[PDB]
């Protein structure tokens, strides 16, 4: 049952450390987000698409 | 307690007989000495004569002990304690002598016969009468195998002052304190700062502590300096620096100032170091050493630093100096000297950024490393890390480079501060004419 | 003073004018003042034989809890606070009870 909830907490927690990484600045270069989320640029930006509707 | 009209003094019967049972005893009738005695005291303790049941008690005790009869000395003891409940001072003064007999005799069986007299006493029968016996006992068995992971359980298990209240108050410090550092030399941490808090609870007892309390008390400048506590063992150091005004030798004095200056630096901006650093600061005895203009980089001109000049101007405090005592502890070591080198770069960073806001509307990104001697990219992880945990208010624009300090100003605000103006410029108004007729219609007239 | 004329407080009050004019310490019925200058008997306990058990286990509850508080703050248990002498209608249960006061 754990296994099955590790999808959602990695959802959560994604949103978690884009908060973290978006609160130090003002408006910045995706590229920069994606090297300190260390995740891919394609996703990074759908994932601030829904995030901010 | 109860006292019984005084009929016929037991003492002398006992007086020509105890005598005489020692002369059985020498030729090795080992035996016939024991039993005949146990006889005699059971009569006195029906009559429940303290002294009388005393003196016999401790005869078969002392007896026993040049018998070397120490297989029958162990059946003895306890048979000796739980007959007819005894006289409670009776059973008390037997733990006494027989207390002595383990502290001077070695060999392995001590041990083996030790813990015998533990239970004896355990904890029936016991109190004012053989409670202070057990504590000590229980600590000859703490240095009974030097002090190891199992001597720490041997010890925590004596729960002290509250069950041993009725014992001297400078001993009870001493057991109290002397089971904590039991649990360092097994590096229990969390254990320490929960026994630790049990003896703060009463202070000043430095009538005779030339080193009882308060040098005694250094385990906390090693317990809390272990994760990250910094202001909390700089207090501790200025509390034993009460103690160079009790022990006010040249060098001792000397080498506390040195660490209470070191790392109160080394702690974080808080209200509370504010106000800390200026007491440490401003001393008739600071002057001797060359670290007071460090500590006083702190305070005055807002003194932004360059970490290249501040290595430069003080590379004796990780080699060498006047003393360098505590530089050597310090900053001298390998690994946990070397950590207090980030941490204080750190701080000595923190200052420049804190500073810099101060008086900095918008700065750029590339100078901004300059002045903190960091590169680009490490300027920005430090100054993600303060903005995070709220303690510098800084908007960062990197598409430009340009980092401002400025809440976004509100409209109250900007109203608000213009509100402030005016009281104080009506109030100058109202000074400078009081002012006026102080001078101009009081000399006037003269 | 405004200060001691906290709710409860007995106060005197004027005749005409009803105006606080002194606090007071708490009243003490008449009744609970005889209640305790009462006893010119004076009985030892050397008086009262036989009862040489019951003596100690009344004393357990009077005398000990009141004068070394300390020792059942160690075990943890809280000193009982009643005590009822019954008995036989002869007995000494007054005598005891004199004993002590
Ligand atoms: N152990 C004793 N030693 C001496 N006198 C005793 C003893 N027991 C009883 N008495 C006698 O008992 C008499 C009356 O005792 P007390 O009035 O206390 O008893 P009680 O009838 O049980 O009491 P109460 O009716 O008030 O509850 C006393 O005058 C005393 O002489
Ligand atoms: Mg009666």
């Amino acid at each position: 049952i754990i296994s099955t909830h590790l999808a959602k907490l990695y959802d959560n927690l994604l949103e978690q450390n884009l908060i973290r990484v978006i609160e130090p600045f003002s408006r910045v270069q995706i590229e920069h987000i994606s090297s300190l989320i260390k995740l891919s640029k394609a996703d990074v930006e759908r994932k601030l698409s829904q995030m901010i509707l | 307690g109860r006292i019984v009209k005084m009929e016929v003094d037991y003492s002398a019967t006992v007086d020509q007989r105890l005598p005489e049972c020692a002369k059985l005893a020498k030729e090795g009738r080992l035996q016939e000495v024991i039993e005949t005695l146990l006889s005699l005291e059971k009569q006195t303790r029906t009559a429940s004569d303290m002294v009388s049941t005393s003196r016999i008690l401790v005869a078969v005790v002392k007896m026993c002990y040049e018998a070397k009869e120490w297989d029958l000395l162990n059946e003895n003891i306890m048979l000796l304690s739980k007959r007819r409940s005894q006289l409670k001072q009776a059973v008390a003064k037997m733990v006494q002598q027989c207390c002595t007999y383990v502290e001077e005799i070695t060999d392995l069986p001590i041990k083996l016969r030790l813990i015998d007299t533990l239970r004896m006493v355990t904890e029936g029968k016991i109190y004012v009468e053989i409670e202070r016996a057990r504590l000590t006992k229980t600590l000859a068995t703490i240095k009974e195998q030097n002090g190891d992971v199992k001597e720490a359980a041997s010890i925590l298990q004596e729960l002290q002052v509250e069950t041993y209240g009725s014992m001297e108050k400078k001993e009870r410090v001493e057991f109290i304190l002397e089971q904590m550092r039991l649990c360092l030399a097994v590096k229990d941490y969390i254990r320490t700062q929960i026994i630790s808090k049990k003896i703060n609870t009463k202070f000043f007892q430095e009538e005779n502590t030339e080193k009882l309390k308060l040098k005694y008390y250094n385990l906390m400048i090693q317990l809390d300096q272990h994760e990250g506590s910094y202001l909390s063992i700089c207090k501790h150091y200025r509390a034993i620096y009460d103690t160079p005004c009790i022990q006010a030798e040249s060098e001792k004095w000397q080498q506390a100032l040195k660490s209470v200056v070191l790392y109160v630096i080394l702690a974080p901006f808080d209200n509370e170091q504010s106000d800390l650093v200026h007491r440490i600061s401003g001393d008739k005895k600071l002057e001797e050493i060359p670290k007071y203009k460090d500590l006083l980089k702190l305070f005055t001109t807002m003194e932004l630093m360059r970490w290249s000049t501040l290595v430069e101007d003080y590379g004796m405090e990780l080699r060498k100096g006047s003393l360098e005592s505590p530089a050597t502890d310090v900053f001298g070591s390998t690994e946990e000297g070397e950590k207090r080198w980030k941490d204080l770069k750190n701080r000595v960073v923190e200052h420049n950024i804190r500073i810099m806001a101060k008086y900095y509307t918008r700065i750029t990104m590339k100078r901004m490393a300059q002045l903190l001697d960091l590169s680009v990219d490490e300027s920005e992880a430090f100054l993600s890390n303060l903005v995070v945990n709220k303690t510098i208010f800084a908007k960062v624009d990197r598409l430009a480079g340009i980092i401002n300090f400025q809440r976004p100003k509100d409209p109250n605000n900007l109203l608000n501060d213009w509100s402030q103006k005016l009281n104080s410029l009506m109030s100058l108004v109202n000074k400078t004419t009081h002012l006026i007729a102080k001078e101009e219609m009081i000399h006037n007239l003269q | 003073d405004k200060s001691k004329l906290k709710p409860g407080t007995r106060v005197a009050l004027d005749m005409t004018t009803l105006t606080i004019m002194r606090y007071l310490p708490r009243e003490v019925d008449p009744l609970v003042y005889n209640m305790s200058h009462e006893d010119p008997g004076n009985v030892s306990y050397s008086e009262i034989g036989g009862l040489s058990e019951q003596i100690r286990e009344l004393r357990e509850v009077i005398e000990l809890p009141l004068t070394n508080p300390e020792l059942f703050q160690r075990v943890g248990i809280i000193p009982p606070k009643g005590c009822l002498l019954y008995g036989p209608p002869g007995t000494g249960k007054t005598l005891l009870a004199r004993a002590v006061a």
